[PDB]
């Protein structure tokens, strides 16, 4: 059991392992296994902040705080970003653009 | 007050916005990106609804180029969204695309007669097939991502934020973007202290998990347009039966087992061996008749008269084996379409 690491899946279960068995399987255990329910009404089904910032190469815990640190505002003003104006140089402005309004 | 706030935000974060658009209101909200729906002025013609993506700053340039690369080289055509131009300050940067205003799929489904499916299901195989052609595997088929608009008959394929390139991809910035022991419980109930301490799998990420494939949800290193085609499926599927979302989980073992639910628990592990997966279900379920399950699903009466071709049609989109699943170019010269 959970003490040597070693036994059998306590039923239901699904098991998922890739054939060259160099990664961990995947398992799904549930109460009960899906089932299709043709009496619930349609269009029901029958069945019925943190990320990582790939500028920094850094997790953040919240994103608002990430934006406005020393590393994140670096990148973002560098060079990094001219594979996405190589881009907008092929585009066509066609859009009115109206002077700042003062009064 | 908080899209007012978002709005207000966002003129701040690209102040040249601030004098060309008004941003009305906020229409999408994901967790990568924010579109908000804008008037503009054209330079020689009508004022236009635009919406304006802003991608969330956390992405990388190369990701961020690579979505407007996709727009800008396949889009444009065949209802394949295109881009107008490009707004970039610093970490933020906002695609301005035309606005096509559209139907929910939930109302889709309420006032849904046999043509409009078939003219819907032919206008998106028309959109895959073209971004297909490009190399692009979209990876997230769902009908947020596909916008239809009922009263021009219009449609559009958005959204190329996860979408990865085929080895001979066109679009070039796709191209960018201890040991491990065997033991003896392969292929049983069993678990050991050896298979357990082996390191994770990874694939690339993909979107919604009742829209993925079985091989994207087996996370299968090769996973081709195919994937698409098996999302396609999944629409036709809810099309079908009146039932939306079809698969209803929010993780990838739980919505493989609704699909087994469907497919059948042994047809799919027997597919599954052909891309290099072993899986064991101790729960047999059989294979539904697709007839069958979308008539009993959404009522009879009356759509009682839905040709053979239809369901014939959509278990090849749902092949569980992803080299035999029927092609976006295939598809369109299926039976199903005679006439179109
Ligand atoms: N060109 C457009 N016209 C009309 N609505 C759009 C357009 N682009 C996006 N939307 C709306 O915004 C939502 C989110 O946009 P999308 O590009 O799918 O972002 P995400 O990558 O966050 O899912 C869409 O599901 C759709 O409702
Ligand atoms: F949420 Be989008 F469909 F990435
Ligand atoms: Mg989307
Ligand atoms: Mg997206
Ligand atoms: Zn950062
Ligand atoms: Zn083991």
């Amino acid at each position: 059991g959970p003490g040597t690491r070693t036994g059998r899946l306590k039923k239901p279960f699904v098991k998922v392992e890739d054939m060259s068995q160099l990664y961990r399987p995947f398992y799904l255990q549930l109460t009960n296994m899906p089932f299709i329910n043709y009496s619930i009404q349609k269009p029901c089904s029958p069945f019925d902040k943190k990320g990582y910032c790939e500028c920094c190469l850094q997790k953040y815990e919240d994103l608002e705080t990430h934006l406005l640190s020393e590393q994140h505002r670096n990148f973002a003003q560098s060079n990094q970003y001219q594979v996405v104006d190589d881009i907008v140089s092929k585009l066509v402005f066609d859009f009115v653009e109206y002077e700042k309004d003062t009064p | 007050a908080g899209v007012k706030k978002d709005i207000e935000k966002l003129y701040e974060a690209v102040p040249q916005l601030s004098n060309v658009f008004k941003i009305e209101d906020k229409i999408g909200e994901g967790t990568f990106s924010s579109v908000y729906l804008a008037t503009a002025q054209l330079q020689v013609g009508p004022e236009e609804k635009i919406a304006l993506k802003h991608l969330i700053p956390t992405s990388h340039p190369i990701r961020i180029a690579a979505e407007l690369q996709c727009l800008t080289v396949a889009g444009g055509q065949d209802n394949v969204m295109g881009v107008k131009y490009c707004f970039r300050k610093n970490d933020h940067v906002v695609i301005a695309m035309p606005y096509l205003e559209h139907e929910s799929f939930l109302d889709i489904l309420n006032s849904l007669s046999f043509q409009e499916v078939r003219e819907y299901m032919l206008n998106l195989f028309k959109a895959l097939k073209r971004i297909h052609q490009f190399g692009i595997v979209h990876r997230d088929v769902k009908p947020s991502n596909f916008l239809y608009n009922r009263r021009l008959k219009k449609y559009a394929l958005v959204d190329f934020g996860l979408a990865q390139g085929t080895h001979d991809t066109k679009i070039e910035l796709l191209k960018f973007v201890p040991a491990s022991l065997t033991c003896d419980c392969y292929a049983t109930d069993k678990v050991c202290s050896i298979c357990l301490s082996r390191r994770q799998q990874v694939a690339p990420r993909a979107g919604t998990p009742g829209f993925r494939a079985p091989e994207v949800l087996t996370k299968c290193p090769n996973q081709t347009t195919a994937i698409d085609m098996w999302s396609a499926g999944v629409i036709f599927l809810s099309l079908l039966s009146g039932r939306y979302p079809f698969y209803k989980a929010s993780d990838d073992l739980t919505a493989l087992a609704q699909i087994m639910t469907i497919r059948g628990s042994r047809e799919t592990i027997q597919a599954a061996k052909t891309f290099g997966k072993s899986i064991l279900c101790s729960k047999e379920v059989p294979a539904q008749d697709l007839r069958k399950l979308c008539e009993r699903l959404r009522g009879a009466g009356g759509w009682n008269e839905v040709p053979d071709e239809a369901y014939d049609l959509l278990d090849k989109l749902l092949d569980l084996n992803p080299a035999s699943r029927i092609t976006a170019e295939e598809a369109l010269l299926h039976p199903f379409f005679k006439d179109m």
